[PDB]
């Protein structure tokens, strides 16, 4: 279904190149602030013409190479942890998310402005970008609603204390109110969940509800202003009534690109748990991936580990909330089950199913789940 | 009138900086110890010890910064200067 509302999306009137021509002038070494202030004296009926990007000292006749290396070089940058904008996402170190504390740079909304901006231009133009987000910020990008689940990709060690609090008794045990923790820089500020909320304690009878309360606090509402002047910068190239045709999982292809998977990469850097590289299950499971198409299989990498997302270096460098976590599967599980993943491990936990169509048929169910 | 101390300065990149000073020395002196080994000019640089952000004429005593004391590094907006 990707494919129909990519062509519909690109057939839309808002997407047609307007007349003309915008020039974008940047010297390399500082490609960031040049591209800033190229960007944002522009208007975005500017911004839509054809775009034309030269770098100071360069010649620039290969206009396609030119402007994939803008977008590569620009997102990097701008996405740059040390800048407090963006930072890494709890299960990897090249998946990103937006700094909570971003504000210590007083002038960052209007940097934010400028990403959503940089995001929209590269799909309102057809180039990919380096731009690969955690599951919730794609979710909010479509306004959808998040779940304590998106919680894992955000905030991995927080996700699993609510979860340990959601299956056992806190009475007794923690002392806690509807008040969460807010942290800068080695300093602690408290903020209320709900009115008077650290006055609030809880308890086993209303954890749900803090639990609930936390998860989007974190989220959604501590990111707010960020998040508003990001979406004002790529809405303005990008019609929010036209995004929202695609799915979380079709926006980050739409806008990092499909990448072509060496399967043969994958295969080797692969570990077994409970089963061996020989058993019929396994091949079973290297059939299906091999048979399915870049889309299929970028869509079981994000079910596996939250990113389609590949290292520079491949397979090897795959990532885990608690360092190197190569892709792992382990024999765990019944048949009456459908896979289940864990992001933080890159590990899938695969059932030993007997025949081939209901395996392929299990994982496609498990994968395509939202 | 010379005494040593180790502290360390975290970036967002989650790595850690480990450096030896005096706790008579600036803030200034601190992010050009930066700049030598990182690369990164001072004026780049913002230091900020528990919650407060630290100025370049100041030195780590005025700010109660002691042995093995943790830094956060954070850099500037391009263009911001």
């Amino acid at each position: 279904d990707f494919r129909r509302k990519v062509i519909y999306f690109r057939s839309q009137p808002a997407l047609r190149i307007l007349p003309g021509q915008c020039h974008i002038k940047v010297r390399r070494k500082n490609i960031f602030e040049d591209a800033y202030q190229e960007i944002m004296r522009q208007t975005p009926e500017d911004l839509k013409k054809r775009l034309m990007i030269k770098f100071d000292g360069e010649e620039g006749l290969d206009y396609g190479g030119v402007s994939r290396e803008f977008f590569f070089l620009l997102s990097h940058e701008m996405f740059n942890p040390f800048y407090c904008l963006f930072e890494y996402s709890a299960y990897d170190n090249y998946t990103i998310q937006i700094n909570p504390n971003s504000g210590i740079n007083p002038e960052h909304l209007n940097y934010f402005k400028f990403i959503g901006r940089v995001v929209g231009l590269g799909v309102f133009h057809r180039r990919f970008l380096d731009a690969f987000f955690v599951g919730a910020l794609y979710k909010m990008m479509l306004r959808k609603k998040v779940v304590l689940q998106d919680m894992e990709g955000v905030d991995a060690e927080v996700y699993n204390s609510l979860n340990w609090m959601l299956e056992n008794s806190i009475d007794g045990v923690l002392d806690l109110t509807f008040s969460a923790d807010d942290e800068r820089f080695g300093e602690v500020v408290t903020v209320d969940l709900k009115p008077d909320g650290r006055n609030i304690e809880v308890t086993d009878g209303n954890k749900k509800e803090y639990v609930e309360l936390y998860t989007q606090w974190r989220i959604v509402d501590r990111v707010q202003e960020q998040f508003k002047a990001f979406m004002d910068g790529f809405n303005e190239l990008i019609p929010e009534d036209l995004v929202t045709v695609f799915d979380e999982r079709e926006l980050e292809l739409l806008i990092g690109g499909i990448a072509e998977i060496d399967i043969e990469d994958w295969k080797k850097h692969t570990d077994y748990r409970g089963y061996q590289e020989s058993d019929e299950v396994i091949q079973w499971f290297w059939k299906c991936v091999s048979e399915w198409d870049n889309e299929q299989r970028a869509r079981l990498l994000q079910f596996t580990t939250g990113t389609s997302r590949i290292p520079v270096n491949g397979f090897k460098d795959l990532q885990g909330s608690d360092g190197p976590r190569r892709f792992t599967i382990e024999k765990a599980g019944e048949v009456q089950q459908l896979p289940k993943s864990h992001t933080c491990f890159n590990r899938v936990d695969l059932p030993q199913y007997v025949d081939y169509d209901s395996m392929k048929q299990k994982l496609t169910l498990a994968v395509e789940e939202t | 009138h010379h005494h040593h101390m180790q502290i360390f300065v975290k970036t967002p990149t989650r790595k850690s900086i480990s450096l030896e000073v005096e706790p008579s020395d600036t803030i200034e002196n601190v992010k050009a110890k930066i700049q030598d080994k990182e690369g990164i000019p001072p004026d780049q640089q913002r230091l900020i010890f528990a919650g407060k952000q630290l100025e370049d004429g100041r030195t780590l005593s005025d700010y109660n910064i002691q042995k093995e004391s943790t830094l956060h590094l954070v850099l500037r907006l391009p263009g911001t200067i």
